[PDB]
């Protein structure tokens, strides 16, 4: 039970090299997670690039790991940024759990925001992603 | 759906806390009430000690009370008079004249003098030299008391009295205690 | 042990004659 | 010295008497040791009864 | 309908259980079927609240056989089978929620932790422990000891003698009854003895004599004496003899770890208390231990904190401190703080009950 | 009872001097087949097979004795049986008649006392005990306790049991009455000395054993010689030299004792040694005492080199305190010990906290520091606090 | 979600009682001290 | 477990890998790698190649710096690709050996320190003594075992004053445990 | 009657600093006035934290014995508490049975 062949490739450069690993890692994050957590700084590093636009796919893997650790606010954010790979109709243990936390977060924000404003959900004061 | 479960869960955490905390609140609360009850209690004029002369059948007991003279009182509704007996030292109410408790009965040594000694401490192992006496004393006292049935079956009578005569104070009084 | 005390006895006795 | 009336020592290596005496403190090894002994016994008794 | 469905699900748990240990048809053969009942048609039925309607036994028995390797000795030499089981159980640990499924969460931790300890990285440990830490009201005494034991062993590898000590001592409390006073107690006890040796030295062997299996105790005695008396020659020759022991226990690592300590223990016995102690006596002893590092070793010792000293090699003398009436101020400060903590915890235990 | 037990112990614990084993085997042989005691004879034969000095003959060759019979044997079952028939038959008829009539409450006890004789003699434990214990339940004289007290004793020496013997010893002693009575005290006093020397606290033993109010024998609860030697010997080991000149050469009992025997080397030679403060004299004497008195003994064999090591420590210690800058070259040469012995057993002593000796082994010089200091008390205070502490975690393990 | 609301009602009663008990133990304790002095 | 794609350069990579792991100074990683191997016994002992890194790891712990240094210099493997590690490993040992020496000696000759550090050129030893910041007098190095305040932190060590204060707070913990 | 109508360390220390602060104010005011008894007093105080420092070291060894004493005391009390739990236990068990 090793993620090490795949994890090793993230530390090398060329976009092709990064792509080949990502998609292998994606399927088995939930399964392989103990090893994958230690490579977490590097996976965040893929995300922070915007010349390499498979940022969203990094983000999705990273979210899974963030959940398992118990940083739920952080996972939720990365899950949003993943976009076309966050699908809520798939309904796994992954998807269900971060969805729960997402409604939670809007609700919290929506208390504070109602007292200030009466139009906020139509505006860019709060996250369109959250809204969508 | 998940949200609903977590809340359900928060309920389970909350009840255990109330239960532990609630039980201590009862105990401490009770301690305040208890003192309060004593504070009220203490304002009685007290009870008299009295001695039962005799129980009667009428639901009355004749009591010779020690601070005062002698009184006929009507015992409590919580006991009979066949739930009592004569020679008991009693606590009688000065207020309602009912035997609130019975203590203990007057002890067997009484009058100018007289000594009763329960469990005699002497034995034939406490004095020696009694090889001559041991067979003799056994038949005269032990065998009739311990077996009445023998004496009866034989048709020998039980002796009425025994007289012991000897040099004084050697262990004559001591032997009597042993056999007892 | 039983053995030690003896080994030691013998060592002591050897010194002692040369003491 | 063995009887311990005055705390000196004899210095065989040079032929002097040297001041051994600067004193100890009592009643603190002793105090503890007593407390300990009673307590262990009191726990043991109570345990038999409980069970 | 409620009653009927529960009754079946319980019935199945018994049936599989009875069907292992004493009524199986071969444990390895049966694994497939166990995996089949769990993954479809069981987790799917549960509403994420199970603690008693799934049990350690099913995963314990399946995994136990894969590690036995004498009723199995694989079925694929690629190692597909066992890797997949490690993944499937790792996947389950996600499925046991971080607010619910609490007893079942812990059972997963014990199994996963074992497999890494036998043969793997044991810094993979680090995540599992953090995840484990959440309010629990349902994790049993047996499971706790098992936890403590895996945890100590890991920390022992990492070189924290102290952490593993507190945990190991805790382990052998609570759980041991008559079914945990058996083989589990023996594994635990081996580690508990070792740990004391590495941190310092082990208490007397008198206590251990009547509280454990005698068969184990004789090899443990042999190992402890060699370390305590401090002779290197004793330690190797002993290590050679109980090869079979160290292998069964999964403690071949002791041989590397204990060795430094033995050589240290052999200087320590010798009470270098006088103002100067001659160099020659210490060189004399060391020669048997060390063929080229007589000066290095005496130096090594001083840096460690075994003896405070001065050496000159010109004058060839060791000057040292008194290794007898040490233990002074602030040694009570450490004791005073630590002993109060122990007292508060016991008072707390009185209040709860 | 005691001379049988004593010579069976002596017999097995033999490897030196011909007449010891020979004479032992003869007395054991004579008594144990007269007596209905099969099971200790068996034990004797088990324990003394594949040993030197054999007086067993069934396959052996290792025999050095001139008596070729102490093997478990079939003659046994004719001597034992005709006696066992006689005794069972007499006693059966006797118990039946006495108990029918119901004469007294003290004939009844005499009838159950006869089965405790019978039963300790064949060597049953539990039958002997509960047959006699009836008498104590039907307590009506303190006699009942005296039979309880005697029976634990007999059995005790035969088995060589500390623990249920201690338990029964305590329970019967403490009971209803207690008393200063002579042979309840003589028996309590030796037996307490036995056990506490066994635990290795040793001071507790000393407190009762060294002190004796018995100037004459107690036969089968111990020989006069036997207790007396044992009290002097524990005296020496475990008590100070301030104590020694007080009590352990200046009690008037010891004086009538040293009159006729001084082969005990501890009522004479070692006591004198200790007083005089020597260590040129001492160590020779100790070895001679170890062989002559400790190893024949049933009680002081088991404490071997501990007994040795602490006494050599005590003598070094009383010297170490009296002097300061001390010439180890001079000591090691001429106070009757070898050089090599002196260093390594001095060094064996030092880490255990048994001497505050400030050594340099080969530079030839020793100095002295105070034997107590603040540090020494703090270290041992800490020892006892964690002793205490652990037991409470145990209380809160099963309860709670 | 409608469900959740039903569960909040039962939760809310518990939180309010639980906090109230704390305040009570503390008053009771002072009152216990004074009243003992009064008897 | 897998047997069917095995080679002998395998033995040499894993050993290069253990050593690489050693120079970085992580005991836990080292041990972890040994466990990972197919068996504990078979692999560690059987391989000549594996033997070099375990042996070096034991003696580094032990204090037997000189045996380990000597073994790398003379080595077969030294020619190959232990060559790479030799320069890192040398600096690491010499650093440890300089600290042992700093503690142990009040004074020692300059000639002695040049040989222990595994130099034989006078000049290099002056540079290293200076790096370490030791005064040197003529013919001799003098050592100062030279502490400073701090080396990271962790309170019970004083952000702002008083272990006595740490006692007052931990006193509130045990004095709250009394009153109530 | 005073009570009838109405029904340590931190304070001691706070009041002390309060004092120091006031002593300081007075001095600053005096300094303004200048550019006597008070001065003499300030110098004296100073002469008699610094001087105390060395002696506090001795106090600590004696205090450490006192902390070890505390350790024992908790254990004696603990013994009475334990007893209370058993008595309770017996009652509880009897209650269930009836």
């Amino acid at each position: 039970t090793t993620a090490a062949p795949l994890l090793a490739l993230l530390r090398e450069n060329q976009d092709s090299v990064k792509t080949y690993a990502l998609e292998s890692i994606n399927n088995v994050v939930d399964q392989l997670w103990s090893e994958i957590s230690n490579e977490l700084p590097d996976i965040e590093a893929l995300y922070d690039d915007d010349t390499f636009s498979d940022r969203e796919m990094a983000a999705l893997i990273a979210s899974k790991v963030y959940y398992n650790l118990g940083e739920y606010e952080s996972a939720v954010k990365y899950a949003l940024a993943a976009k076309d790979r966050f699908d809520i109709d798939e309904k796994s243990q992954f998807v269900e759990t971060i969805v729960s936390k997402s409604i939670e977060m809007y609700v919290q924000e929506a208390s504070k925001q109602y007292t200030k404003d009466e139009q906020f959900y139509t505006k860019d004061i709060i996250d369109p992603k959250l809204t969508s | 759906e998940q949200k609903i479960q977590e809340t359900e869960l928060k309920i389970r955490s909350k009840t255990e806390n109330v239960r532990r905390l609630e039980a201590q609140r009862n105990a401490l609360n009770d301690k305040v009430r208890f003192i309060k009850d004593e504070l009220r209690l203490l304002q009685e004029p007290g009870s008299y000690v009295g001695e039962v002369i005799k129980i009667v059948s009428d639901k009355k007991v004749l009591v010779k009370v020690q601070p005062e003279g002698k009184y006929i009182v009507d015992v409590a509704k919580d006991i009979n008079v066949k739930d009592l007996k004569a020679s008991q030292r009693v606590c009688l109410r000065s207020d309602s004249y009912m035997l609130h408790k019975v203590l203990e009965n007057k002890a067997d040594p009484l009058v100018s003098l007289m000594m009763v000694e329960k469990v005699p401490d002497s034995t034939y192992d406490m004095v020696g030299g009694l090889t001559k006496q041991i067979k003799e004393i056994k038949e005269v006292i032990e065998l009739p008391v311990k077996h009445p049935e023998l004496f009866e079956s034989l048709g020998i009578a039980q002796p009425k009295g025994v007289i012991l005569y000897g040099p004084p104070g050697t262990g004559k009084t001591l032997l009597a205690r042993a056999v007892a | 042990d039983d053995f030690t005390n003896e080994l030691k006895a013998e060592l002591d006795r050897y010194k002692r004659e040369n003491q | 010295i063995l009887d311990k009336i005055f705390y000196g020592v004899l210095d065989q290596g040079n032929g002097w008497l040297y001041v051994y005496e600067t004193p100890n403190q009592d009643a603190t090894y002793d105090s503890a040791l007593e407390l300990v002994g009673q307590l262990n016994k009191v726990v043991d008794q109570l345990f038999e009864k409980a069970s | 309908k409620t009653i009927e469905v529960t009754a079946e699900i319980n019935c199945f748990m018994h049936l599989l259980v009875q069907l292992f240990l004493w009524d199986s048809k071969e444990l390895e053969q049966l694994v497939e079927f166990n995996r089949k009942v769990v993954i479809p048609n069981l987790l799917c039925y549960y509403n994420l609240r199970s603690l008693n309607l799934i049990n350690a036994k099913l995963w314990f028995y399946i995994y136990l056989s894969h590690e036995t390797l004498a009723r199995s000795s694989e079925e694929i030499n690629s190692d597909n089978q066992n890797i997949i089981l490690r993944s499937t159980m790792m996947k389950f640990l996600k499925i046991a929620s971080l607010k619910h499924d609490n007893e079942t969460k812990a059972m997963l931790i014990n199994l996963i932790l074992r497999d890494f300890l036998n043969n793997g990285e044991v810094d993979s440990a680090s995540d599992f422990i953090s995840k484990l830490e959440y309010p629990h009201t349902d994790v049993s005494s047996s499971l706790e000891a098992r936890y403590f034991f895996y945890l100590s062993k890991i920390n022992a590898i990492q070189l924290d003698y102290s952490t593993a000590n507190e945990y190991i001592i805790a382990a052998i409390r609570k759980a041991p009854h008559n079914s945990k006073s058996l083989g589990f107690l023996q594994q635990s006890n081996k580690l508990h003895c070792c740990i004391q040796l590495l941190m310092g030295d082990i208490p007397e062997l008198s206590f251990f004599h009547q509280s454990n299996m005698q068969k184990s105790l004789l090899p443990y005695y042999h190992l402890t004496k060699a370390v305590k008396l401090g002779d290197l020659k004793k330690f190797t020759s002993t290590i050679t003899k109980y090869k079979q022991l160290l292998l069964k226990d999964d403690t071949y690592q002791l041989c590397v770890r204990l060795r430094s300590n033995v050589i240290k223990t052999g200087i320590r016995i010798i009470s270098l208390t006088y103002k100067k102690i001659s160099l020659r006596d210490i060189c004399l002893k060391l020669n048997l231990d060390s063929e080229q590092t007589v000066e290095y070793m005496v130096s090594r010792a001083i840096r460690d904190g075994v003896i405070e000293a001065k050496i000159n090699h010109e004058d060839g003398f060791i000057e040292t401190t008194e290794l007898l009436n040490i233990y002074d101020s602030e040694d009570p400060q450490q004791v005073f703080d630590e002993r109060i903590k122990f007292a508060n915890q016991l008072h707390d235990e009185y209040l709860v009950s | 009872n005691y001379e049988v037990s004593e010579k069976a112990f002596l017999l097995t614990q033999s490897k030196v001097s011909i007449e010891q084993r020979k004479e032992a085997a003869e007395f054991v042989l004579a008594k144990i087949k007269e007596e209905e005691m099969a099971p200790y004879y068996k034990y004797l034969c088990e324990e003394y097979l594949v040993n030197n000095g054999q007086s067993d003959l069934e396959h052996d060759e290792k025999s050095d004795s001139l008596n070729e019979w102490i093997k478990f044997d079939q003659e046994l079952y004719n001597e034992l049986c005709k006696k066992n028939e006689s005794k069972i038959k007499e006693l059966n008829e006797k118990i039946q008649k006495l108990e029918e009539d119901d004469e007294g409450e003290l004939e009844q006890a005499q009838a159950w006392i006869n089965l405790g004789e019978y039963y300790a003699q064949i060597g049953d434990k539990d039958n002997a005990e509960k047959t006699l214990g009836k008498s104590l339940s039907k307590a009506i004289s303190t006699g009942a306790k005296i039979d309880v007290m005697l029976t634990i004793a007999r059995l005790g020496f035969f088995y060589n049991d500390q623990l249920y013997v201690k338990e029964k010893l305590e329970a019967v002693n403490s009971m209803i009455e207690k008393g200063g009575d002579w042979e309840r005290r003589n028996r309590y006093k030796t037996y307490y000395g036995i056990h506490c020397l066994a635990v290795r606290n040793f001071k507790e033993a000393a407190k009762l054993l060294v002190d004796s109010l018995a100037t004459f024998t107690s036969i089968e609860l111990t020989s006069y010689e036997s207790i007396a030697t044992y009290a002097s010997v524990t005296g020496l080991f475990t008590l100070e030299r301030t104590d020694l000149k007080s009590k352990v050469i200046d009690s008037p009992e010891l004086l009538s004792l040293i009159s006729t025997t001084a082969a005990l080397q501890s009522i004479s030679s070692l006591t004198i040694s200790l007083y005089a403060s020597d260590y040129a004299s001492y160590f020779p004497y100790l070895l001679e005492t170890y062989a002559n008195v400790l190893i024949p003994c049933k009680y002081l064999n088991r404490h071997a080199d501990f007994f040795v090591r602490e006494m050599r420590r005590k003598v070094y210690a009383q010297l170490l305190e009296s002097y300061k800058t001390l010439s180890l070259k001079s000591m090691a040469s001429a106070f009757g010990v070898s050089v090599a012995f002196l260093d390594n057993d001095l060094g064996k002593f030092i880490p255990n906290k048994q001497l505050n000796c400030v050594i340099d082994r080969v530079n030839g010089i020793v100095e002295t520091n105070r034997p107590d200091n603040k540090n020494a008390q703090y270290h041992l205070l800490v020892k006892q606090g964690d002793g205490l502490l652990t037991k409470l975690q145990k209380y809160g393990a099963a309860v709670r | 979600y409608f469900k959740l609301k039903k569960l909040e009602k039962e939760y809310e009663l518990l939180t309010l009682q639980e906090d109230y008990i704390k305040d009570e133990q503390r008053h009771l304790k002072r009152e216990l001290k004074r009243a003992q002095e009064e008897v | 477990n897998h047997k069917l794609s095995e080679s002998d350069k395998k033995s040499k990579l894993i050993s290069l890998y253990l050593l690489n792991l050693l120079s970085q100074n992580n005991t836990t990683k080292f041990h972890s790698e040994l466990q990972y191997l197919d068996k504990h016994i078979k692999n560690l002992e059987d391989d000549s190649l594996l033997s070099y890194p375990i042996k070096l790891d034991r003696w580094l712990m032990e204090g037997s710096y000189q045996k380990a240094w000597d073994l790398l210099q003379s080595g077969s493997q030294n020619i190959s690709e232990f060559d790479s590690f030799t320069d890192i490993l040398k600096s690491a040992i010499r650093d440890e050996i300089a600290k042992n020496t700093e503690l142990s000696y009040d004074f020692l000759p300059l000639s002695n320190i040049k040989a222990l550090l595994f130099f034989n050129n006078e000049k290099e030893t002056e540079k290293f003594a200076l790096e370490r910041n030791w005064p040197i007098v003529n013919s001799k190095v003098y050592f100062n075992n030279q502490s400073k305040e701090k080396a990271d932190y962790e309170d019970e060590m004083m952000h702002e004053e008083d272990q006595k204060t740490n006692i007052i707070e931990k006193a509130m913990d045990y004095a709250i445990s009394i009153e109530n | 009657g005073v009570e009838h109508l109405l029904r340590i360390r931190l304070t001691n220390q706070l009041k002390s600093l309060k004092g120091l602060q006031s002593k300081l104010k007075d001095v600053v005011e005096y300094l303004d006035k200048v550019i006597h008894t008070i001065l003499g007093k300030l110098q004296d105080v100073f002469n008699l934290n610094n001087l105390q420092k060395a002696l506090t070291v001795k106090t600590n060894d004696e205090l450490m014995v006192i902390y070890i004493s505390n350790l024992v005391r908790s254990i004696i009390a603990f013994d009475d508490l334990i007893e209370n739990k058993i008595q309770n236990k017996k009652i509880q068990e009897q209650r269930v049975k009836d």
